[PDB]
């Protein structure tokens, strides 16, 4: 909301978000409690529904623009979980980091046969 | 040769004469002019190669372990 005052005021902005993964971690913990059947590995059966209708919002429109990094988790290393899985859409340049190259001390751990851009 | 108590016999393989060596020089400068490489005989080595090849390919066995190599 304070990203999006500044871009329809005519400004230019920068949106770092530390991590986007708790916010979908966040609605996991709560899902069961709201009475709702779990789905594909415990996610909230609205996991998808929940991450576009905030990563929708967050674009640069004529009135300016938004320029946003995300930090985002893979849980146990799996970039096949849901999690991660159905954020990939949603981005323009993904940047896939890994361990097998940080443990030769190679910093930064960019994994340049993963990482791509629009 | 026969020395003051051994005679020896240096026997070759071959017949030699300078007709003949004379024609295997020019089969091999004709072979490598040519370019032209034959076969060893081994019918083990290369049936165990082949196989050798055959099972280690596709295997993509780095990509699963995370070896980091």
């Amino acid at each position: 909301t304070m990203a999006e005052k500044f871009r329809d005021e005519g400004r230019d902005v920068l949106l770092f978000v530390d991590n986007i993964y708790r916010y979908t971690l966040a609605g996991t913990e709560v899902s069961a409690l709201l009475g709702r059947m779990p789905s594909a590995v415990g996610y909230q059966p609205t996991l998808a529904e929940e991450m576009g209708v905030l990563q929708e919002r967050i674009t640069s429109t004529k009135t300016g623009s938004i320029t946003s990094v995300q930090a985002v988790y893979v849980p146990a290393d799996d970039l096949t979980d849901p999690s991660p899985a159905t954020t990939f859409a949603h981005l323009d340049a993904t940047v896939v980091l890994s361990r097998q190259i940080a443990s030769l001390g190679i910093y930064p751990a960019v994994d340049p046969l993963d990482s791509t851009s629009r | 040769e026969v020395q003051p108590g051994n005679v020896t016999v240096l026997a070759d393989t071959a017949i030699r004469g300078q007709d003949l060596d004379e024609a295997r020089a020019m089969e091999a400068k004709r072979k490598a002019e040519e370019h032209i490489s034959s076969s060893h005989g081994d019918v083990d080595y290369a049936q165990a190669s082949a196989e050798l090849a055959k099972a280690i390919a596709q295997l993509r066995v780095i990509e699963l372990t995370k070896k980091a190599m």
